[PDB]
RNA sequence: CUUACCACUUUGUGAUUCAUGACUGGGGUGAAGUCGUAACAAGGUAACCGUAGGGGAACCUGCGGUUGGAUCA
RNA sequence: CCCGCAGAAGAAGCACCGGCUAACUCCGUGCCAGCAGCCGCGGUAAUACGGAGGGUGCAAGCGUUAAUCGGAAUUACUGGGCGUAAAGCGCACGCAGGCGGUUUGUUAAGUCAGAUGUGAAAUCCCCGGGCUCAACCUGGGAACUGCAUCUGAUACUGGCAAGCUUGAGUCUCGUAGAGGGGGGUAGAAUUCCAGGUGUAGCGGUGAAAUGCGUAGAGAUCUGGAGGAAUACCGGUGGCGAAGGCGGCCCCCUGGACGAAGACUGACGCUCAGGUGCGAAAGCGUGGGGAGCAAACAGGAUUAGAUACCCUGGUAGUCCACGCCG
RNA sequence: UAGCUAGUAGGUGGGGUAACGGCUCACCUAGGCGACGAUCCCUAGCUGGUCUGAGAGGAUGACCAGCCACACUGGAACUGAGACACGGUCCAGACUCCUACGGGAGGCAGCAGUGGGGAAUAUUGCACAAUGGGCGCAAGCCUGAUGCAGCCAUGCCGCGUG
């Protein structure tokens, strides 16, 4: 059964980039909305929108700067089988800081950069490059 | 050195990696063989040397350096292996047959052809006559005489009852005699009876089951005859086929055929159905043993079946 | 595979089997030759290897190789064995220290003398 | 002087362990012996799996199964 | 520690040199003697064995053995795999356990932040200092990645409460199906028995033989008895968790799928142990036994045929109930 | 190696301890522990640390430092602030030693040293001069701790053999 929606969203994005789709659609979620907001802020994804009220759906517009996928690597790090929590100092750096690691801190969901600049540690949702 | 001065010796028996060698003094020892030696069988005469006799209060393995040239030798062709010798420096072979394991006028003829090609003097013995009834004895002798009618020494002996050995003993004295034949015919038991070896040491003897007997003796061992000479126990054999021998050498092997060479109008007379085949009519009037003629033909046609292999036997 | 499986049972490493068990991690041992005999090597090699079967101090009985040309070893000889392995001798995993308290050095050895207990020739 | 606790010990026994061991079962390695050649090509009766019976030996036969089998408009 | 005296005067060995791996030639030997960490060498010019010369490395040491870690991602947390190389239980249900859709509220257990206390000294590291240098000793710092307590943070996981319907399940209406269990029944065919006709062979093989037939075989017709299996349909077809399931009909019964609508409201996934099902062969008891057929009997072939082939033929093959797994 | 446990797990009361407590006893309750591995079996002193490794880890606990346990084997207590006491006591056992056969004596796992085992590991040395410690007002006495020396290429570092 579906036991992790976040990895599902990540793999939907990945397979959409591989199949060169233009827009993907997940069953939305507050957490999914927050992660999508991060990737829109970081210029990873062009835009996102939520429709419906009883069964809301999230829709994402994938980017392709040279026709090649803008997000060339994305992977869930803290999975349900094994959670991952990092303290502020030991927060990771994706591609030596060229990429972005999304972390949920006590002050919401933010990039590793914003987190350690705010001095806050959290669960590492995933790595986006 | 760890070894004694080299000396001449006989090969009492061969067991793969290492053989049994008797020195001129008459003491037998297990001795290794050098890899340069290629062939080494029972009866061979070798130059060897024993090891210094101080290890665990027993003797250490000797080394055999070389073998002397064989005088005579008994070989047999082996598919996948070519012709291989069983025992060398032999003077006489004794074809040992027995009624129970199998009666084979065909194996005896194959052996006769072989020994005729090897110039070794043969002798036919038929073991276990104790099993046959008196009528059956008269039913086996009137075809065992087939060979004694061409001079072959034919004897009938019962190893279990030691019956009629005595002429066999006489014929065995002062010669080197290899006991050959199919497995189960009684070659080991016959040796036990004749040699009268100590009860503690006897050759392996298992009884035959159903159609054919086991292969108990898997070796060829020399034994010193009580009166004089030597015998050799050999492993039983199934097929003494002769594809190595040329087809003419088979016509020569049948001794009852020289009386008719050059009497066939066709000079290249295959003698089967060619017109004017002297031995054809000879066997028509009973001069020749019909069974011998048929055996000659069938072993010839057997050579055609076993000529399939491209290996060489020279 | 799954982390949960590793938790239920951790990864068990592979302990190494010592190829010289009779040594008991001792660099050398002392034994008495109960039997000296000549053996044959594997098919690529042909020779009469001089080996000795030795009863060790710790109760173990093993076969040991004797290097160099010739030996003075016999029954009841107190030799010292060392670890090692002979490829062509199956079941022989020990050498004999040439020059160790019963076995003398090799005669007229001139090179690699220390490997055979041959003192420096007086010159 | 007595009573209680109690180390040692003695039996009746049970369990367990070590050393040794009569007498054996199979195994392994070497291999230049012996008997046949079991498998590899359709290996000359396709091999193999499970099971049962048989046989000096590799093996043979029955039952079901597989292709990890060739040939076959 | 310093000064003085004499004299090069008192002081160099060990391993290796086929590749890995820096270093090569002669002689002896001739699958012998021997070497060897691995591959490996040696049978007549051996750079691999032994000796010599030459060279390479290290040096008051040098080698060998033992032992540990590494290289080894070769137990893979960092950081491995399972179609054929080792590896998916035969299949299913299912307790414990692991994990868990979506919204709101609360809690602060996990988690994060801060503070405090502590984490002996030595040792490790850094900046210095002292032994003529170094080893060594030593000052200060860093570190001791840990633990504990307290105060907060509430995004995520957990707990609590209230929901929601998208997961899961129920209902209504139908469809297809060798799904399963039980009981009847049918038509071919094999064999057997009895009888009718009637002659001399039948049967079998590559060829034969064994075998059956003059009491009449085989052939053909009629009647009967019994057992087992269901040509054609038939399929790259269907059904079942798997093993498996094939004439027709009846009785009982499981699952799947489709349309529309309602209903419940996370009730879910997986599953160590456990339970159940589970081809063929096999075992127990009792029936039944047509055909087939291990074992066995016989005839051929063959050295033999203990096999393949042929003539027979028992267990078994079938049924009931257990067992086997 | 799947069950183990009856002072067993609790309670009340008494006793006992420097101190809480089944620490002990009487009675009462019928619990307690265990698949988050009890019990049983084998192995083992623990740590700071040491070796290796880029790191995570791996191996390990020789020297030095902290803790623990033991002092021929088993048991017990006394004395004392502190012991169930290495060079104290009692008993029992084994062994060794003395014997007048009546009975007695002993404990190097302190420093040297001997035999034995082993591949293997050193002197039956000097001094309390220094630092510690015991006693003493002190002087001072004692100290095989310690400071030094001896032996060993066992290791590291340095130097020479021109
Ligand atoms: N009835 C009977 N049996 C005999 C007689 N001689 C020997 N036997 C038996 O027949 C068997 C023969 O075995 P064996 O002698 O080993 O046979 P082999 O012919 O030597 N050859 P292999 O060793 O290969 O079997 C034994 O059981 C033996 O005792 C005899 O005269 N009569
Ligand atoms: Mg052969
Ligand atoms: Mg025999
Ligand atoms: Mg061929
Ligand atoms: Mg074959
Ligand atoms: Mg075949
Ligand atoms: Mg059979
Ligand atoms: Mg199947
Ligand atoms: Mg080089
Ligand atoms: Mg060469
Ligand atoms: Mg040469
Ligand atoms: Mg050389
Ligand atoms: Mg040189
Ligand atoms: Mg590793
Ligand atoms: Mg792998
Ligand atoms: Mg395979
Ligand atoms: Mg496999
Ligand atoms: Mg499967
Ligand atoms: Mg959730
Ligand atoms: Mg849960
Ligand atoms: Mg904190
Ligand atoms: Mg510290
Ligand atoms: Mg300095
Ligand atoms: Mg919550
Ligand atoms: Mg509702
Ligand atoms: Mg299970
Ligand atoms: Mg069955
Ligand atoms: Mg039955
Ligand atoms: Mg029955
Ligand atoms: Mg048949
Ligand atoms: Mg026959
Ligand atoms: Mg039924
Ligand atoms: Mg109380
Ligand atoms: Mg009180
Ligand atoms: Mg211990
Ligand atoms: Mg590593
Ligand atoms: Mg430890
Ligand atoms: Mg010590
Ligand atoms: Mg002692
Ligand atoms: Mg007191
Ligand atoms: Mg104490
Ligand atoms: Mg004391
Ligand atoms: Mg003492
Ligand atoms: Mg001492
Ligand atoms: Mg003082
Ligand atoms: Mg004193
Ligand atoms: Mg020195
Ligand atoms: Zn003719």
């Amino acid at each position: 059964s579906m036991q992790d929606p976040i990895a599902d969203m990540l793999t939907r994005i990945r397979n959409g980039q591989a199949a060169n789709k233009a827009a993907v659609t997940m069953p939305s979620s507050k957490l999914k909305v927050a992660i999508a907001n991060v990737l829109k802020e970081e210029g990873f994804i062009e835009d996102f929108k939520v429709e419906g009220d009883t069964k809301p759906e999230l829709e994402l517009t994938l980017k392709y700067f040279q026709g090649k996928a803008v997000v060339e690597s994305i992977q869930r790090v803290s999975r349900p089988g094994l959670r991952i929590y990092k303290r502020k100092d030991e927060l990771p750096k994706v591609m030596a800081g060229l990429g972005i690691a999304v972390v949920s801190t006590s002050k919401g969901v933010m990039t590793d950069r914003a987190a350690r600049q705010a001095g806050l540690g959290g669960e590492i949702i995933c790595y986006v490059a | 050195n760890l070894f004694g001065e080299p000396d001449e010796g006989i090969v009492i028996s061969r067991f793969g990696m290492h053989a049994d060698v008797e020195s001129a003094d008459g003491d037998v020892h297990r001795c290794n063989i050098r890899r340069t030696i290629r062939s080494l069988v029972t009866g061979d005469r070798v130059v060897w040397r024993p090891g210094k006799p101080a290890a665990e209060g027993v003797n250490v393995k000797g080394i055999v350096e070389a073998v002397h040239e064989r005088t005579s030798v008994l070989t047999r062709p082996d598919f996948y292996d070519g012709v291989k010798p069983i025992a060398a420096n032999i003077d006489q072979i004794v074809i040992v047959s027995a009624i129970l394991p199998e009666l084979s006028l065909n194996i005896i003829d194959r052996y006769l052809v072989a020994c005729e090609t090897l110039q070794i003097e043969p002798i036919i013995v038929l073991n276990k006559i104790d099993l046959l009834d008196d009528e059956g004895m008269a039913f086996v002798n009137e075809q065992m005489d087939i060979y004694r009618n061409i001079g072959y020494r034919v004897l009938m002996v019962s190893s279990h009852t030691q019956d009629g050995l005595k002429p066999l003993e006489e014929a065995l004295t002062g010669r080197i005699s290899i006991f050959a034949g199919q497995s189960g015919v009684g070659k080991s038991s016959l040796l036990n009876a004749l040699l009268g070896l100590q009860k503690e040491i006897l050759t392996n003897d298992i009884s035959d089951n159903s159609g054919l007997g086991q292969h108990t003796t898997t070796a060829a061992r020399l034994y010193h005859f009580p009166h004089g000479g030597d015998v050799i126990d050999s492993p039983g054999v199934r097929e003494f086929g002769l594809w190595h021998l040329e087809p003419e050498q088979i016509t020569q092997g049948f001794v009852e055929f020289h009386d008719y060479l050059g009497l066939c109008k066709y000079r290249d007379c295959k003698h089967d159905t060619d017109p004017g085949c002297a031995i054809r009519e000879a066997v028509e009037e009973g001069k020749i043993a019909e069974t011998r003629f048929e055996n000659y033909h069938r072993i010839l046609e057997s050579m055609a079946q076993v000529k399939t292999r491209k290996n060489f036997s020279d | 595979a799954t982390v949960n499986q590793l938790v239920r049972k951790p990864r068990a490493r592979k302990v190494a089997k010592s190829n010289v068990p009779a040594l008991e991690a001792c660099p050398q041992k002392r034994g008495v030759c109960t039997r000296v005999y000549t053996t044959t090597p594997k098919k690529p090699n042909s020779a009469l290897r001089k080996v000795c079967r030795v009863r060790l101090t710790n109760g173990f009985e093993v076969t040991s190789y004797i290097g160099g040309e010739g030996h003075n070893l016999q029954e009841h000889s107190v030799i010292l064995i060392r670890g090692g392995r002979v490829k062509d001798l199956p079941g022989v995993r020990y050498h004999t220290v040439r020059g160790a308290l019963d076995c003398s050095g090799v005669k007229d050895r001139k090179q690699a003398r220390s490997k055979y207990g041959v003192k420096r020739p007086k010159a």
